[PDB]
Formats: structure tokens, C-alpha cells, sequence
């Protein structure tokens, strides 16, 4: 079902933020057009199976074990928390997302061994 | 009260859709069909206490299969020689044999070959069923559907035969089978049953009647449409093999013409005397089967007499029982064998039936595209099992009903046997209440 | 868009054998069965016959078997009428009809020539 | 492997409960006959997707926060949850399934932001 | 992004243990070659939904309630854990793989229909 | 020939030619390569490697 | 042919094989003088474009 698909944007982080849904929901759907298709079937789970790596399962938004670093620029943002809107912080934030991936993989890492081996004490 | 939403997974409850299905295949073949796809074997489970409707005439899959069938020939008769350069005119005397007018053409005519100079002259042997009369002289001839189409002979070593097929659903799709015995075409069945492939359907060519098919289960089992009186066809199944004997007696010679890298086949010369091909049927099996069948029939049809004619007009297609048995298409007289009638209120005696054959053969379903038979040498015999028939009625009048042969339309005969099945599509994600909440 | 012409008619003599003949235009020709009626003046319609285009099978009416004779040329798509031995009551107006039918059966004539 | 599968129709709604998995394991296996097996593909993340919109991720039977409407009809059904069969009451409530979603999808937004919200009070 | 995929071959079950991300990350990428991919997003799901009928839902680690059997063999392995290195094992194992799986699947019967009617107490 | 088989031309602006060409595996298989200099054809290798 | 022919200059005979592939028959057809492009030698021979 199509409907206010992308229309959140020209808002907030936070006013999106009840709307990432509308978003989430979208895998609809000569002669050889077939392979478009396949195409949606294999980057939305190279995105979803990416979320099973650091630990963030299934839910839309959660948290994790790695804090912030001021190396990936410092941004005060509290009051730009709800001016923004989206795209300039996607291209501030673009300097540093190949990195912080490494960082949450290894942190899940961290969560799995240690929680391994404390039920591993049974 | 206190009732919540809950979701389950994997609900067994299923919808009617249409779908493409699947096909299997076997390990020994003539070598797009001979070597894929998968060759499974099958297992069968019964879904106890299950009732559901089937309708043998708006089912799908059986134009789905068609559409297969004509697609496999396609693609089978595509690397073959196109006979274009044979158009030319023929001049024929055709007095050679001790007889000439059973096959009428004995013909010349120039062709190219192998030097593109000057055609050179050859003489081949033809039946007067494929050859047809140009104006004037009556001496020159041509090829029957040359005005129409082109014609393209087949290649002997890739010979397509009744294969059994199996037809396999996809994934989050299952055939239901219906295995009830006086099942009637249409309406609910409570014996329902699923399987994850069908059996071994073969693609059967016939007409006025069918054969190498299954056998029904209680008595003779009589199929058709409910909508009106006015039918196109009516199925009968018959419950009880009954045995053909088919033989050509003639041993031919076949000639090679060659044309670049083909080599047309034609016939040379047949071997001793000449005697008209024939078909075999057990009498009292045959009148014995024809009573139950017309006893049976007047269960639908209160008051009125049964009586039986062969068909009238058309082609060769529906006026004879036209067939194929090794390489060699055969079309057979049947007007002594629905001679029958009836009021309203064990291998004793043979009847035999004289025939006909042809090389150049339409497509079953279609005009404009022609195949050419290559000739087969020696002599020919077939054994088969009829198992059912395709009738077609009159109008008639008051106290009478009338029931003639019939059946040009090839996809009635696989509507013959794909009654049992049906394709679904699962839904397996239905909502429930539950007395439970969520964790907060 | 399909159209069903009609040729042959006018005067005819009596006791002669008479054709007509019919072309179909716009529609796939195997797939529907012919229907050939006609209307005395004075009377209403009743039918003669029908044929299927794609085997050539026919079936007549039963006052009629031995006069009528129908067939058909598939390349040219075009039907023939042939009636035999013409007496005074056949003065009539003659149609081809084409007829809808499913699978299994024969429904409602659309189109009239 | 292909044991039992749709066997359990005929009975009840709790018999068919243990033997759901059965029915949730399936996704087995001219010549362009390959088309078909993407639509199996397609198809099962159209479920499956769906069910993380929902918060019931992974497990086969769960709860959720949104309470029952007698709008959707207000069957007994408990002594008819040992009879019913099945088919019926898919036929019965077919007539709601396209509304219940969204109070579903509604539901866990609530349920994460409430959520994000109490943990972000750390 | 491919580096270090398979390289830990060589080593024990706890030093692969950490490097099982490496090798989970893989899902990467006449004219007809298109086919391939669509396999390699099947067996994947093959895998992947195969886990969520065991209750080892997306964690790359996890233990179960089903308990050892010397049926599948009683090697000490304690040692062994710190040498093995991998394939031997999987040779070994590979006589029971397929019987363990059923036992898995009751199991989370047993748990989903035993917690199903706990919170049912509700 | 050409009491055998027909014989087609070659344009000679499409000319083909020992580009080289490098197999690549697809999403889960690998590609074992055996960087041992003395390898017979046939047996073990204690120098794997992959690509 | 007609009334007028410089407005459309082709009214043009030709032999075709048909449906025998015996000997060419002699026909005649009708056409645009765009389309038709005048051959070397005498102007009465012609060639499609
Ligand atoms: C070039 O290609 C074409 C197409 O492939 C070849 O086919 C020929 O096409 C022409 C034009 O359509 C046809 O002419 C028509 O023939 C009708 C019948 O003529 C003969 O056929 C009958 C046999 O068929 C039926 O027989 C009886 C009833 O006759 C049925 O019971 C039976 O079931 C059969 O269906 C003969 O019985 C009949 O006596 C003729 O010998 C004509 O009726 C038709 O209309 C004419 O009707 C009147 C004169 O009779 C008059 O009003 C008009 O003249 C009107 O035109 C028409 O002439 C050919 O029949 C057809 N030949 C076939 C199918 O074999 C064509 O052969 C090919 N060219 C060459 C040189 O080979
Ligand atoms: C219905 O069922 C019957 C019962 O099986 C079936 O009759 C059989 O048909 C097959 C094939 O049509 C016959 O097999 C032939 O047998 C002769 C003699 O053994 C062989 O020479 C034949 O070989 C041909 O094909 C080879 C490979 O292409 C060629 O190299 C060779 O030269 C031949 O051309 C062929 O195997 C069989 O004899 C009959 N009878 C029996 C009793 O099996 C019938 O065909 C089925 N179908 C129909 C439509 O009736
Ligand atoms: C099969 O049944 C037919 C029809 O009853 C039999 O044909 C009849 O045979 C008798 C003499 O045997 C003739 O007087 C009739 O004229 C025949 N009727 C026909 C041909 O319609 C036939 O004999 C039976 N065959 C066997 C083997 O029992
Ligand atoms: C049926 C046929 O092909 N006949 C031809 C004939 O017309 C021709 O005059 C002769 C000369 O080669 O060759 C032969
Ligand atoms: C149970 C019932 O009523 N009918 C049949 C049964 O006779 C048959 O044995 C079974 C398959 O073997 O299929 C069902
Ligand atoms: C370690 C060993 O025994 N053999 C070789 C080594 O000599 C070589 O340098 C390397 C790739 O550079 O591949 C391996
Ligand atoms: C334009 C054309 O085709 N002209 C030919 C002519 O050259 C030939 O001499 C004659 C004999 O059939 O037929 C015509
Ligand atoms: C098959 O269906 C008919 C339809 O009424 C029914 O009479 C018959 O009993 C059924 N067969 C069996 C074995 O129940
Ligand atoms: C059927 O039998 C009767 C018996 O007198 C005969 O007159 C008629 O010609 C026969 N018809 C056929 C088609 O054999
Ligand atoms: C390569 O294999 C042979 C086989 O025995 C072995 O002798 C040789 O030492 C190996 N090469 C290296 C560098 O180890």
C-alpha cells in the first residue's frame, strides 16, 4: 500500500522519526524486465542482514554499546535536532560512516563473547 | 472480555489462484526437455476431513500445459530442413507398381543440389492425399499446403513420443487431488488429498476417442459442462481396457535426397505386393462395452432411445480416428463401429477396419504450419489400450436422443485427465483473539 | 470492429442449387462456432445450422439434413452455404451469426452480419 | 523435507498450534521456468517483513498490546476454538484483516518510542 | 567489502569464534549469468530462516535446551577444542546433522507453546 | 566446404583476440588456488590459498 | 496511366515468382517517384530506393 511514502521529508529528525514506518514498509511489487525486481530483493537485505551484524535486530530505532566521538566532527546538534532536516547531516555525517561500522561489529562482538562466556559459567 | 490481538504463523488456510508450474522429467530420453529439469519421486498425504469444490472446466493449468506441448514442438521442430526448393511442379504418371491407385504419385521434378549450376532431375514416391491437382492437365501436381505454409520435415533421431511428465507446484503452492471415485467433474469432494507433484500425464495425440491413458475407478465415469444442454464435447471414461491391433504390412524403402548440409528423406520403392493397412478390435469386448456405456448413459436422459452414426463433414481429423503409432500417422474408418441403437424400455470374433496414411500433417490444433513425416521402412504393428471417449450430440427430436463421435479440439483430451487436480495458494498468516496481553 | 460480409443472394431459380457465402474480419477465426438463421416473411427467425470453423464439423436442423450442406476455407477465412433442390417457401432473409461459447458450452449470439 | 505438510486442516486451531512449523518450513527447491522460484522468494519476505512491522519478530505465536473490537464481529468461539476448523474463520474475519495492521504497525511505534524515550532518560 | 574471508581456517573453534563476522558478511554483488545471484540470495534464507525455526534467532552464537547425546558419538573434545580445526569435526558430526535438527524444532515447540500458556495465565 | 556445411565470413572490424579474462566466483563459493611451485596435477597441497 | 502522371510517376512492370517457384509472371503495381530512383543508361529502367 502507497501511501505519504517519503512525504516526512522537509521535517525533523524527530517528526520523522514516527514516520520511518511508511518507509520501511516499501518492497511492493521489451520482456526482460524481471530483473529490477531481484535487484529490491537483494539491497534491502544487504541492509537488513547489515542490522544483524551490529545487534540493532529487527526494531527501528535502538542504541548501542559505542559512544560518540568528536573525530567525527562536533556538531553540537541539540537545537539542530529539530530544525536539520535530513539530507545535510547524510552529507556531514557521509565523512565517517565506512568507519563506525567496524566499531559496532566489534562491539556486538564484544556483547557476544562476554555474554558467552558468563552463561558459559553455568 | 479481556481480549487481545494475537498474530500466528503458519495458518492452513489457502486460496484459488492462478500460477506457473513446474514440470519434472526422466533419465532415459531421445537426447530443453532430455536431460532437464529434476526427475523427484512423489509422496502422497490425506487431508482428513477436508471438503473441497473442483471444476474440471475452469481449471488452468490444463492451457498452461497446452501452451507447453505446443512450445516443446517448437522448439523440437526448430533445427530442422525447410522443404521451400521441393514447390516446384510436379509431373507424375505414377504406374509403376503392381497397383497405382492406392498411393497415386511413383513424379519428377528438378532440384538443385550440391553446385548451385542447373537443378537435375529425381523422382521420388508420394501419397495422393498430400499431393493435390493443378489446373489443366491432370498430370501436374503439387504439394498439398505449399499455397498456405511452409513445410519442414522432421528429424528422424529426435522423435517426440508420449513421455510421462510430471508437473510440480512451486513453493507456498499445493495441488489438491480429489481422490474420491465417483467424482463427477464439478462439485465438493470429501476425500481431498495433496501431493507435491502430479503423475505421469503423457502427452497423448488422438482423436475420436483416447488411449495409453488411466483407467477409472468404479464403473464408467460419463463428464460434462452443466451450464446447458447445449455441449460441445462429452467425456466417457471407461472403467475397462479394451485392446486395438494396428499394422501397416508394407515394407518401404526410404531414399535420401540431399539439398548445404541436409538431406531430404523420401520413400523409394515398397518391397513385394501391396496390401491396405488395418486396424484389429475384439468384438465382444467392443458391443459389450458399447451396451454398458449406452446403459449408463440414459441415467442423465430419462425416456428417449440411444442410437449411434459416425460423424459427418469436416476433415480427415474428425471423420476418422486419426492417430500416430511409431513414426507413422494413421487415420482409420469408423463407420462400422458406431453402428448401434437401443430402446428405452470373451474374445470371440474380430472387426477389422481399413485405413489410411498421410506424410504431411498439420498442426493439431492449428492451420497455416505443416510438418512432413519421414518415411519409415518395414512393416508397421501397434498394440494399445483404449481408454475412453470424446462424443458429441444432435438435436433430434421427441423419444430419441443421438450420439456421434467427435473431438478435433486436442486440449479436451488432456481436460480428460487433469480433472483430478487443482492448484492453491497458501495464506499462512491469519489473525487471532487470545486472553493475553503484551509484555509493557 | 468484427464484421461478417455477406455474399450471393438476389433471385434464384426455381428447383436450382444455390451458394452463399460469408467473410469474417476482425476476430481470431478458430475460436467461435457460426450459426446460420433466416426469416421467412411473415414468420418468425428458426435456425438452420451451425458449424465449427476450426475442425469443419457441422450439425443441422432435423427438417433440413438432406438439402443444406455447410463448409469452409480457412486460409481465406471464408464460410460457405450450399442448398440444394430450391422450392417456393425458401424465400427468405439469410444472416450468419457468430456465437460466444465457453469451454464446454454455447451461449448468446453477439454479432449479426 | 516435505513431511505432513498442510495435513493438520481438519483440525482445531490449538491441534494445528504445534504443528505450524511443518507448514512454515516450505521454501524448497521452455526453459524460463526460473521466474517462479524468485516469486517464492517475494513473496515469504512480503510475510516476513510484515511481522517485523508488527513487533511479533522471528517466533511463531505471540501477543500483542492491541485489545479485541466486537466491530470486527463478536463470535464466542471458545467452545468453537476446539471445533471451528480454520477456513471459515479466515472467511469470517477477512472482512477486518486489512484494518487490524495498522493498529498493529500504530502499536509498536508506541511501543518504541515510548521505550526509546524511557531509556533515553539515562 | 572482502578481507580476511576464510583465513581463519587453520585455527581452533574459540580463535574462529571472533572471526565468524568476516565469513557472515559475504552476500556481495554468454548474458544469462544473472541466475547465480538469485541463488545466492536462496540458500542464504535457506540458512537464515532455517535458524529462526531453532529460537538461534539473528546472534551468530547461541545455546539451546536441547542436552548432548552419546548417540552422536562421545569424543572428549576438551583438548580437542584447542586443536581440532574445523573439517574434521565437520566430517565427524556430519553422520547426526540431520537428526538434530527435529530435536531443535520440538524444543521450541516445547518453549513457545509452554511460555504461550504462562502469559496465557493472564 | 560447402558440400558439408555453410561458411560465414568474419567482419574484420570485430575481430577477436586473447583479451585476458578473470573467473570470478559467486556469493558464497570460494576459489582455491594451490600457490605451491612443485604441484604434480593430482594430491595435496600444504600451501592454500584463496581468491 | 492516369490523368496527371508527373505527380506520382509510377503506374511500372515486373516479374514475380508465385506459389510455384516455376517461372516468373509479369506484374504491375503503382508507386511514388520519391521511392522509385532512376538506374544508368535508359530513364525507362528504375530501382526501389
Ligand atoms: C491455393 O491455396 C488455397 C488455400 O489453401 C487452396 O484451397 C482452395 O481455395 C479455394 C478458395 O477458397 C477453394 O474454392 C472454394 O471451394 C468450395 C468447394 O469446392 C470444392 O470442395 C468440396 C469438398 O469440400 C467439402 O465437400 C462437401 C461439400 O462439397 C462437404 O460435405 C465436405 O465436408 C467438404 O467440406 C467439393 O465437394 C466441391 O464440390 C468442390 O469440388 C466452393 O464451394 C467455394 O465457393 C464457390 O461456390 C460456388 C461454386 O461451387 C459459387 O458460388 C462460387 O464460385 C464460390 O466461389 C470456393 O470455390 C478450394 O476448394 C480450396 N481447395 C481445397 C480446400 O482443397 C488452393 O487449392 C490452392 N491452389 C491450388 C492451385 O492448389
Ligand atoms: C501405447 O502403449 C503401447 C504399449 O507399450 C505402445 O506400443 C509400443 O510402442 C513402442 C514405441 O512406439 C514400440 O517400440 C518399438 O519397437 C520396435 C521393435 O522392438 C523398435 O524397432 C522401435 O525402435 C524404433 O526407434 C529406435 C530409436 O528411435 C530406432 O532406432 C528404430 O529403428 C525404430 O525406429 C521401437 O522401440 C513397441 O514395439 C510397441 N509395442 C509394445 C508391445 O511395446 C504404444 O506405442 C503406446 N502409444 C500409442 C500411441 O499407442
Ligand atoms: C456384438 O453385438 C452386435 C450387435 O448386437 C452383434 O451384431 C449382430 O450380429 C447378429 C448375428 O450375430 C446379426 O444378426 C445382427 O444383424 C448384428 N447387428 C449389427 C451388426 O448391428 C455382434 O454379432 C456381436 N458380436 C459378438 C462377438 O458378440
Ligand atoms: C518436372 C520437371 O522438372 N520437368 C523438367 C522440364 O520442364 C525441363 O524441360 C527439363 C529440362 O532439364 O527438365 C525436367
Ligand atoms: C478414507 C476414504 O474415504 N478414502 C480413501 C481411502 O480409501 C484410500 O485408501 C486413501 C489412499 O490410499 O485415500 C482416501
Ligand atoms: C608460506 C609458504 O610456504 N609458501 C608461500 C610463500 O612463499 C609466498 O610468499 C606466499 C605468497 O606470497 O604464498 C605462500
Ligand atoms: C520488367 C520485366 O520483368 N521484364 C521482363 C522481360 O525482360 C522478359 O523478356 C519477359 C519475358 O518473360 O518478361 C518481362
Ligand atoms: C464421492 O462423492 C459422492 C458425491 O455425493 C458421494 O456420494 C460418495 O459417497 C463419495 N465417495 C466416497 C467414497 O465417500
Ligand atoms: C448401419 O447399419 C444399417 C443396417 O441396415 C445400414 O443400412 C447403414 O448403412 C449402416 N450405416 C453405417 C454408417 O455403417
Ligand atoms: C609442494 O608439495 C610437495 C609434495 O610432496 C612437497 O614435497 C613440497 O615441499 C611442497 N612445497 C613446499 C614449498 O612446501
Amino acid at each position: 500500500v502507497f501511501l505519504g511514502f517519503l512525504g516526512a521529508a522537509g521535517s525533523t529528525m524527530g517528526a520523522a522519526s514516527m514516520t520511518l514506518t511508511v518507509q520501511a514498509r516499501n518492497l511492493l511489487s521489451g520482456i526482460k524486465q524481471l530483473q529490477a525486481r531481484v535487484l529490491a530483493v537483494e539491497r534491502y537485505l544487504r541492509d537488513q542482514q547489515l542490522l544483524g551484524i551490529w545487534g540493532c535486530s529487527g526494531k527501528l530505532i535502538c542504541c548501542t554499546n559505542v559512544p560518540w566521538n568528536s573525530s567525527w566532527s562536533n556538531r553540537n546538534l541539540s537545537e539542530i535536532w529539530d530544525n536539520m532536516t535530513w539530507l545535510q547531516w547524510d552529507k556531514e555525517i557521509s565523512n565517517y560512516t565506512q568507519i563506525i561500522y567496524g566499531l559496532l561489529e566489534e562491539s556486538q562482538n564484544q556483547q557476544e563473547k562476554n555474554e558467552q562466556d558468563l552463561l558459559a559459567l553455568d | 472480555e479481556n481480549l487481545w490481538v494475537t498474530v500466528y504463523y503458519g495458518v492452513p488456510v489457502w486460496k484459488e489462484a492462478k500460477t506457473t508450474l513446474f514440470c519434472a522429467s526422466d533419465a532415459k530420453a531421445y537426447e530443453t526437455h532430455a536431460c532437464v529439469p529434476t526427475d523427484p519421486n512423489p509422496q502422497e498425504m490425506v487431508l482428513k476431513n477436508v471438503t473441497e469444490n473442483f471444476n474440471m472446466w475452469k481449471n488452468d493449468m490444463v492451457d498452461q500445459m497446452h501452451e507447453d506441448v505446443i512450445s516443446l514442438w517448437d522448439q523440437s521442430l526448430k533445427p530442422c530442413v525447410k522443404l521451400t526448393p521441393l514447390c516446384v511442379t510436379l509431373n507424375c504418371t505414377n504406374a509403376t507398381a503392381s497397383n497405382s491407385s492406392i498411393i497415386e504419385g511413383m513424379c519428377s521434378f528438378n532440384i538443385t543440389t550440391e553446385l548451385r549450376d542447373k537443378r537435375e532431375k529425381k523422382n521420388a514416391l508420394f501419397y495422393k492425399l498430400d499431393i493435390v491437382q493443378l489446373d489443366g492437365n491432370s498430370s501436374q501436381y503439387r504439394l498439398i499446403n505449399c499455397n498456405t505454409s511452409v513445410i519442414t520435415q522432421a528429424c528422424p533421431k529426435v522423435s517426440f513420443d508420449p513421455i510421462p511428465i510430471h508437473y510440480c507446484a512451486p513453493a507456498g503452492y499445493a495441488i489438491l487431488k480429489c481422490n474420491n471415485k465417483t467424482f463427477t467433474g464439478t462439485g465438493p469432494c470429501n476425500n481431498v488429498s495433496t501431493v507435491q507433484c502430479t503423475h505421469g500425464i503423457k502427452p497423448v495425440v488422438s482423436t475420436q476417442l483416447l488411449l495409453n491413458g488411466s483407467l477409472a475407478e468404479g464403473e464408467i465415469i460419463i463428464r460434462s459442462e452443466n451450464i446447458t444442454k447445449n455441449v460441445k464435447t462429452i467425456i466417457v471414461h471407461l472403467n475397462e481396457s479394451v485392446k486395438i491391433e494396428c499394422t501397416r504390412p508394407n515394407n518401404k524403402t526410404r531414399t535420401s535426397i540431399r539439398i548445404p548440409g541436409q538431406w531430404f528423406y523420401a520413400t523409394g520403392q515398397v518391397i513385394g505386393d501391396i496390401r491396405e493397412a488395418y486396424c484389429n478390435i475384439n468384438e465382444s469386448k467392443w458391443n459389450e462395452t458399447l451396451q454398458r456405456v449406452s446403459k449408463k448413459l440414459k441415467e442423465y436422459f430419462p425416456h428417449k432411445n440411444i442410437t449411434f452414426q459416425p460423424s459427418s463433414g469436416g476433415d480427415l481429423e474428425i471423420t476418422t480416428h486419426s492417430f500416430n503409432c511409431g513414426g507413422e500417422f494413421f487415420y482409420c474408418n469408423t463407420s462400422s463401429l458406431f453402428n448401434r441403437t437401443y430402446m428405452a424400455n470373451n474374445s470371440t470374433r474380430t472387426i477389422t477396419i481399413h485405413c489410411r496414411i498421410k506424410q504431411i500433417i498439420n498442426m493439431w490444433q492449428e492451420v497455416g504450419r505443416a510438418m512432413y513425416a519421414p518415411p519409415i521402412a518395414g512393416n508397421i504393428t501397434c498394440i494399445s489400450n483404449i481408454t475412453g471417449l470424446l462424443l458429441t450430440r444432435d438435436y433430434g427430436k421427441n423419444n430419441t436422443e443421438t450420439f456421434r463421435p467427435g473431438g478435433g479440439n486436442m486440449k479436451d483430451n488432456w481436460r480428460s485427465e487433469l480433472y483430478k487436480y487443482k492448484v492453491v495458494k497458501i495464506e499462512p498468516l491469519g489473525v487471532a483473539p487470545t486472553r493475553c496481553k503484551r509484555r509493557v | 470492429q468484427v464484421r461478417l460480409a455477406q455474399y450471393g443472394g438476389g433471385v434464384k431459380r426455381l428447383g436450382a442449387t444455390m451458394t452463399l457465402s460469408c467473410v469474417a474480419s476482425g476476430y481470431t477465426f478458430n475460436d467461435y462456432y457460426i450459426h446460420w438463421v433466416r426469416q421467412a416473411p411473415g414468420q418468425g427467425f428458426e435456425l438452420l445450422g451451425y458449424i465449427d470453423p476450426a475442425n469443419g464439423r457441422p450439425d443441422y436442423a432435423g427438417a433440413l439434413r438432406e438439402r443444406l450442406s455447410f463448409y469452409r476455407d480457412k486460409s481465406m477465412e471464408t464460410l460457405y452455404m450450399d442448398l440444394r433442390s430450391l422450392r417456393y417457401d425458401d424465400t427468405a432473409m439469410y444472416y450468419c451469426v457468430r456465437n460466444v461459447g465457453t469451454a464446454g458450452s454455447l451461449l448468446h449470439y453477439d454479432h449479426w452480419g
